[PDB]
């Protein structure tokens, strides 16, 4: 079966370079064209370029002429994408693509390699409890995870116990550092009757802080 | 004493002569009963046989035409004699054999036709430049050997059809060299340029106006061109009484019969002439390349001496073709044809260095045998071909004809002719198997069983129907 | 021996269509035998020769045949900032036809192809093409493995390496019992010759109309070479399949290269990975050794034997004179893993220019004695030059040296009677295998029915 | 280059519905278009190539059509897995260009959000920061506007928002707004408010607190 197995996520600094890899599985990389596509949440999908691994000839969107360099080694059955002079705008997910039957199509896709460009150092999060103000039948607590790098972080309540009725929001980049939050809702007879804790783990700096939510 | 003539106990004059070439028959009436009528001619005269009644044919051989061999092939209304004698009468009795001779001369100062058939694909561009004075240079050197020289010129590339021909863009059809930085002629199969003429500066000026073309695949269609140059007699202009040299220059492989199927062409080559008033080969895109056997048939039919003048990278190739086409010469051509002049002179010398006898229309019951005399009177038995000759040399052959039995037809004729030569020896054979007394036989003779038989040659024979 | 030369069946097509250039037996999904006929000069829509294919139902009377319809329109696709173009004028559809299962494969070796990119082009060249049909269901598919989208300038830089522009794929064809199509392309790699193979099932499933350039992942092509011995050899002029390595799981390919090594000619036996197992070299230059190849066990030992035709062979005769007559070579497969030796038998033609050996058809066992037999064509043989087909019978030691039966052409001069042959199929279902003979010059096909041995 | 205008940006539909995505190019591309599917938080899968041909393995309920510069992807009877992102891509000319994308979302009844405001924790204030958090949980549709007010006056500098995908259980959406100030700046003022504007109420849902006061 045709599978395109790309490299692991990269985490590099601006001005440096990175070389992504796309290894063919169940077929010879030399058979078809190999493309590279760049995806971003706002900008969407953009075509970087292509290569015929049989001869090494390449085509590029002129937007990527300079940064993108596509190569291919039929030996290791792998296609590469080199990015140079990296910028915050080079933070994106990169996919390698090949067609099924039509010479010019875009049908089979790799899982995608995540790239993150930043000068931030390995910083541990700051965990803050979020208690309500000095009434109804439903109560809501929270937990603020601010100023950590890099991603990700695992957040639970009472160490995986309290799972249902929880909303952990996606992380957001706040000046080269990440900020995350999470809310939880139960009945008024549960809290502060029962102890609720916010467990946050940041394996990058190897820290597992826990804050108990106390009322005001 | 008795012999094979008497001990056989023959019945008639005809049967007597069929026993052995030494037997004779006596048709005399006054002959003893016990004495045989079929004996040696000496024994019959010894038995008082009338000399007029003796039937004893002797195998002989007398000339009828014995023109002297010519000292010069120059001039004359092609009245040159290369073979002597030109005609003899041969007489043979059953199972007998007589012998005769024949002289062959490589006559000096014999006219020569030279048709130059040139590859004009792109690699021959530099070759065209080096032969621009060939017509005059060649006439200067051939003047030492002949006073009747004629030269002509033709050119080939390949079949103008895909895939041999570039067919895109439209510019490529008018100028195949478009994607380069030059111009060349549109592709052409074979074109005749100059009919054989003695005005050698016509060769120079026609060559100066020629230019090359360009095709896709390395093998070229020269065999097409060899065929048309051979079978288009009137257009090329070969003379009847002249040596015919077809000089084929190329630096590449050649297409052969059945290659044409890669252009969708399957029709066999018909060995006919298809060069019209436009001087281009019109069947190029519709008729397959000729086969070696068909080329051999037409070259031999028209007495064309083909000369493979090819570059060293394909000398072995054309040397091996030359072995499948007897009578073909090969010479090594430089990468710009700068040596083609000496090459032609050497080929003409090699061509006129051999004399090989050939027989046509020999009856089944006749068999021949040959003793050759080449060099200085050195006899070579069992040989009918001389080599290593020079212009003006003369060889001779001794021939013996042996007849088996007696054939039904009593007068036949065959030909001895050297290969490539115009003249020949015509042998008119006559099989003397009957007796002269048979012409005056007596049917229903009252001497032979009350009219139940025929009386001929002094004996009684049973008539028709018995 | 026992073909009936009195009551023949004649099928016919349009004048000048070259009906009968190629033919084969076709069994539908119910086992009913028909005759597929290729007519490579059949007229198309624009009143221009494009070729055509006919599927002839079996009738003792013969007659006209219905067409097997294919697309004859030139195609154009503007994709990838390029323009792809197919040209079907004079493509020669039906220059080879072959049947496998209920599928018919008809090829146009001279279909042209070009790719335009701004001012540059790939060059209009005959890549060839094959059309595939499932007549009962109407399914259609195409296969053209030599179409490329590389521009002309590139080939020049790399010295024309891997240049498949002049393939003429489908020039010759054959299908393995497992259903793998194998195309001979004698113009591949700048006229060295290549083979293209792909499963019929994958040709159908990977084809969509209008794509023109698509991948058939399961396909397999042979390899280019820098060895001059292969230059202009037309490797793939003829193709056949058989069992020659003793491993019944593998299928071996027999490939004709009739101008291999400066027109010496050769035939090679390879495995399905185009690795060479044996090579039979021609005996005489320009004899076109390898023009036709045939595979059949002729001596009843269970080992396929090899026949090679050299229709231009010049036989030596008295007075040092040669005579082009044609020759056929029989190679018997030895027991176990051993090389094919010198030929076991040489059959040589009689009529000058007869081209004995132009086509060689396995007949099956014609007289039902336990040994398979063959038919050899001499399309311009016979005492009149109209063409002859000669039957040679198998025996314990190979083949008989003299023919058991000679079929004289019923057509006029120039019919090329026997240029295409096919046997070893029982068309009237009488228990005996029959013989169909093509005469594209007369635009007709003659069917010879085998009868009980007299 | 060729501009691929894909519409709509999103659509709210239900299981079994027959929907149709369209894609308009700036020039004719003659069926040289493909359609792609990206399930949430996963890679891409090929649906259509050459305008109409299904990729191997794709169900037959998918179908592509169109010509010239206007093409359509159609899903007959939506499956619970078909709710994902869909993109068109043309390869008539290099460079290849993609459409904006279309997200199929689960349709449901409208629902007002549950707003909750949270003043800065003691830990954060002793470090020199001050973040007011405003959670807006479980609402439908997704279109919502949050507005921060300091002493009644709007504030825009320092707001940090985050949204969740459509929940797997109730198919609602949730939002988290965070207003970050310094400690010194947080104490210059008293009232802190986040206003929520939703389809479910003409009046904005207001939640607030007063510094010091509790
Ligand atoms: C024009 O025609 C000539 C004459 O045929 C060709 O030359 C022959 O080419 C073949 C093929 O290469 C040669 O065949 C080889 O013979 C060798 C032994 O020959 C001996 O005797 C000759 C007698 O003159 C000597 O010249 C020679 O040096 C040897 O001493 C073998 O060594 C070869 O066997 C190997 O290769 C073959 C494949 O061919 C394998 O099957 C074998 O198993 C083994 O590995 C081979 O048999 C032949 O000798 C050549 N003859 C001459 C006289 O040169 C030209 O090739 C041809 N040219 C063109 C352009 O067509
Ligand atoms: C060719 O020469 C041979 C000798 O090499 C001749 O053979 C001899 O001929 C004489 C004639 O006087 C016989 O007596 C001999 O018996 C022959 N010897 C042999 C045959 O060994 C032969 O006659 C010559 N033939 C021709 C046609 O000239
Ligand atoms: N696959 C290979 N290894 C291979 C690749 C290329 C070739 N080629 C190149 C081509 C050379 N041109 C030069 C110009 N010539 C001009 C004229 O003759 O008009 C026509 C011939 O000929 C060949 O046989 C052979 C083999
Ligand atoms: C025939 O041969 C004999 C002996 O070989 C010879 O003496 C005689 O001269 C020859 N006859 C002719 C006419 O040459
Ligand atoms: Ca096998
Ligand atoms: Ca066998
Ligand atoms: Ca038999
Ligand atoms: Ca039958
Ligand atoms: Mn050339
Ligand atoms: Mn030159
Ligand atoms: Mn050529």
């Amino acid at each position: 079966e045709v599978q395109l197995q790309q490299s692991g996520a990269e985490l590099v600094k601006p001005g440096a370079s990175v070389k992504l890899s796309c290894t063919a599985s169940g077929f010879n990389i030399k058979d078809t064209y190999v493309h590279w596509v760049k995806q971003r949440p706002e900008q969407g999908l953009e075509w970087i370029g292509r290569i015929d691994p049989a001869n090494g000839y390449t085509k590029y969107d002129p937007k990527f002429q300079g940064k993108a360099t596509i190569t291919a080694d039929t030996s290791s059955n792998t296609a590469y994408l080199q990015l140079s002079s990296l910028t915050s705008e080079d933070t994106a997910v990169y996919y390698c693509v090949r067609p099924l039957y039509d010479y010019y199509a875009m049908d089979y896709w790799g899982q995608g390699t995540s790239v993150t460009v930043s000068s931030a150092k390995t910083t541990a999060p700051s965990v803050y409890p979020l208690a309500p103000v000095c009434t109804g039948s439903s109560v809501t607590l929270g937990c603020l995870v601010k100023g950590y790098f890099p991603e990700p972080v695992t957040l639970t309540w009472n160490s995986g116990s309290l799972s249902s009725g929880v909303h952990t929001f996606p992380a957001v980049l706040q000046s080269d550092l990440y900020t995350l939050s999470s809310s939880v809702t139960v009945t008024s007879s549960t809290w502060p009757s029962q102890s609720i804790t916010c467990n946050v783990a940041h394996p990058a700096s190897s820290t597992k802080v826990d804050k108990k939510i106390e009322p005001r | 004493g008795p012999n094979i003539c008497t001990t056989r106990g023959v019945s008639s004059c005809q049967q007597c002569l069929a026993v052995s070439p030494m037997c004779a028959w006596c048709s005399d009436e006054a002959l003893p009963l016990g004495s045989p009528r079929c004996d040696l001619k000496e024994n019959l005269l010894k038995d008082n046989c009338a000399p007029e009644s003796i039937e004893f044919p002797v195998s002989e051989a007398r000339v009828l035409e014995d023109r002297p061999l010519s000292d010069k092939g120059s001039g004359d209304s092609s009245q040159v004699t290369q073979v002597s004698p030109q005609r003899i009468a041969l007489r043979l009795r059953p199972d007998d054999s007589k012998n005769f001779s024949i002289q062959v001369r490589q006559v000096e100062d014999y006219p020569v036709d030279i048709y130059y058939l040139m590859d004009l694909s792109y690699s021959m561009k530099d070759d065209l430049w080096s032969i621009q004075n060939l017509g005059t240079k060649l006439a200067t050197q051939m003047r030492k050997l002949t006073s009747n020289l004629r030269i002509g010129f033709g050119a080939f590339v390949d079949k103008p059809v895909s895939p041999y021909m570039y067919i895109s863009p439209p510019e490529a059809l008018e100028n195949p060299c478009y994607d380069m930085k030059t111009t060349c002629l549109p592709m052409f199969g074979y074109k005749h340029v100059l009919t054989l003429t003695d005005q050698v500066t016509r060769f120079n000026e026609e060559v100066k106006k020629q230019s090359v073309s360009r095709n896709r695949d390395a093998p070229e269609g020269g065999f097409d061109a060899i065929m048309q140059a051979t079978v288009c007699d009137e257009k090329i202009g070969w003379r009847n009484d002249a040596s015919h040299l077809l000089v084929f220059t190329t630096d590449a492989k050649t297409h052969i019969a059945l290659d044409g199927r890669l252009a969708g062409i399957v029709q066999p080559n018909d060995g006919q002439c298809h060069v019209g008033s436009d001087n281009h080969y019109s069947a190029s895109t519709t008729m397959d390349y000729p086969s070696l056997g068909l080329m051999t048939e037409k070259l031999s039919q028209k007495n064309i001496n083909l000369i493979f003048a090819v570059t060293e990278n394909v000398v072995n190739l054309y040397q091996n073709y030359s072995e499948l086409i007897p009578g073909t010469t090969v010479g090594v051509l430089s990468m710009d044809s700068s040596n083609v002049l000496q090459l032609i002179v050497d080929a003409y010398g090699k061509i006129r260095s051999k004399v090989e006898l050939e027989v046509r229309d020999l009856p089944e019951e006749l068999s021949l045998s040959f003793n050759a005399t080449c060099l200085n009177n050195e006899v070579i038995p069992g040989l009918k071909s001389c080599m290593g000759l020079k212009i003006g040399d003369t060889v001779s052959f001794s021939i013996e004809a042996k007849v088996r039995g007696c054939p039904q037809e009593k007068e036949k004729s065959f030909t001895i002719k050297p290969v490539g030569f115009k003249d020949s020896l015509i042998v008119q054979v006559t099989f003397d198997c009957d007796c002269a007394c048979q012409a005056q036989a007596e049917p229903n003779s009252h001497r032979c069983n009350n009219g139940n038989g025929t009386f001929e040659c002094g004996v009684c024979r049973c008539g028709p129907g018995w | 021996l026992n073909l009936d030369p009195v009551q023949l069946t004649f099928y016919a097509g349009p004048n000048g269509s070259q009906f009968g250039f190629s033919l084969d037996f076709h069994k539908d999904s119910h086992g009913r035998v028909a005759i597929v006929v290729g007519a490579p000069r059949t007229l198309g829509p624009s009143q221009e020769e494009t070729g055509g294919v006919f599927l002839c139902p079996w009738r003792a009377e013969g007659g006209q045949c219905p067409s097997l319809l294919f697309d004859l329109r030139d195609e154009t696709r503007n994709v990838g900032s390029q323009t792809l173009q197919t040209f079907k004028a004079r493509q020669g559809l039906g220059a080879s036809v072959v049947s496998w299962s209920d599928v018919i494969v008809a090829c146009a070796p001279w279909q042209h192809w070009n790719v335009l990119e701004k001012t540059e082009e790939a060059e209009k060249t005959p890549v060839g093409s094959c059309f595939l049909a499932q007549p009962e269901s109407g399914r259609r598919a195409e296969y053209s493995p030599c179409r490329g989208n590389t521009l002309s300038r590139i080939y020049v830089e790399n010295d024309f390496s891997w240049d498949k522009r002049y393939c003429e794929a489908g020039f010759s064809s054959v299908v393995t019992q497992a259903g793998e199509l194998v195309l001979g392309a004698p113009g591949g790699y700048y006229f060295l010759g290549l083979l293209a193979q792909a499963p019929v099932a994958d040709i159908f499933s990977s084809y969509r109309p209008g794509i023109l350039l698509w991948h058939v992942s399961s396909q397999s092509l042979s390899f280019d070479s820098s060895n001059p011995e292969y230059f202009d050899g037309y490797w793939g002029y003829s193709v056949a399949v058989g069992e020659f390595d003793g491993d019944l799981n593998t299928t071996e390919y027999v490939v004709g290269a009739p101008t291999w090594s400066w027109t010496l000619g050769a035939v090679e036996i390879l495995d399905s990975y185009y690795q060479r197992l044996h090579r039979l070299r021609g005996e005489q230059m320009a004899s076109y050794f390898g023009h036709s190849v045939a595979v059949t066990d002729v001596n009843g030992d269970g080992r396929h034997d090899l026949l090679v035709g050299a229709p231009l062979y010049m036989e030596s005769r008295a007075d040092r004179k040669l005579a082009e007559v044609g020759r056929v070579y029989l190679f018997l497969q030895p027991r176990g893993p051993h090389a094919l030796g010198a030929p076991s038998l040489l059959l040589t033609g009689t009529q000058l220019y007869g081209r004995f050996g132009s086509a060689i058809a396995p007949l099956g066992d014609l007289d039902r004695d336990g040994y398979n037999d063959i038919a050899v064509a001499a399309p311009y043989g016979g005492p009149s030059g109209r063409g002859q087909v000669l039957v040679f019978l198998g025996q314990s030691e190979g083949l008989r040296s003299r023919p058991s039966q000679v079929l004289d052409s019923p057509f006029p001069t120039g019919s090329a009677f026997g240029f295409s042959l096919r046997g070893a199929v029982d068309i009237d279902d009488n228990g005996y295998p029959d013989l169909i003979v093509g005469a594209y010059g007369a635009n007709q096909v003659a069917v010879y029915r085998a009868q009980p041995v007299v | 280059d060729i501009l691929m205008t894909q519409s709509p940006s999103s659509m709210s539909v239900s299981l079994g519905d027959t929907v149709s995505i369209t894609c308009h190019a700036s020039q004719g591309i003659s069926s040289n278009i493909g359609w792609l599917q990206q399930k949430p938080g996963k890679s891409f899968m090929g649906l259509i190539y050459y305008g109409t041909n299904l990729v191997d393995g794709v169900p037959s309920r998918f179908s592509g059509s169109g010509s010239g510069a206007d093409y359509s992807l159609t899903i007959s009877s939506l499956d619970s897995e078909d709710f994902a992102d869909y993109y068109c891509v043309q390869y008539a000319q290099l460079p290849y260009t993609f459409g904006g994308g279309t997200k199929l979302e689960i349709k449901r009844a409208d629902a007002a959000p549950t707003v909750s405001i949270f003043p800065p924790s003691s830990e954060q204030l002793t470090s020199g920061g001050a973040s007011v958090v405003c959670f807006l949980n479980n609402f439908y549709p997704k279109d919502i506007n949050v507005k921060w007010k300091i002493d009644g006056s709007e504030r825009q500098n320092g707001v940090l928002n985050s949204w969740t995908d459509q929940d797997s259980k109730d198919s609602t959406y949730s939002m988290s707004s965070t207003l970050t100030l310094t400690k010194d700046e947080y104490e210059r003022h008293n009232s802190y408010t986040c206003e929520a504007t939703h389809k479910t109420s003409t009046s904005p849902i207001v939640k607030s607190f007063n510094r010091n006061e509790c």
